[PDB]
């Protein structure tokens, strides 16, 4: 249940460009 | 006229839209989220007034 958790943030993100965030999320 | 505009209600609900505009894309805490309002400007190590 925590993938769900990133459709809550996904669609609703703050448009990050940063890889090592994407990396770690 | 403010209070309308908020979209938050209580605490914890606020100090998550700190951390949606200081680290956007990282999906928050409740323990990240607290740590981060602190180190703002509530702490001795990062902030001082001089």
């Amino acid at each position: 249940a925590a993938a769900q958790v990133l459709s809550s943030v996904e669609s609703e993100i703050g448009r990050t460009t940063d890889p090592v965030r994407m990396y770690m999320r | 006229e403010t209070l309308r505009v908020d979209p938050t209600n209580d605490r914890l609900s606020a100090l998550v839209e700190i951390y949606r505009m200081m680290r956007p894309g990282e999906p928050p805490t409740r323990e990240a989220a607290e740590s981060l309002f602190e180190n703002l400007f509530f702490s001795e190590d990062r902030y001082d007034l001089s």
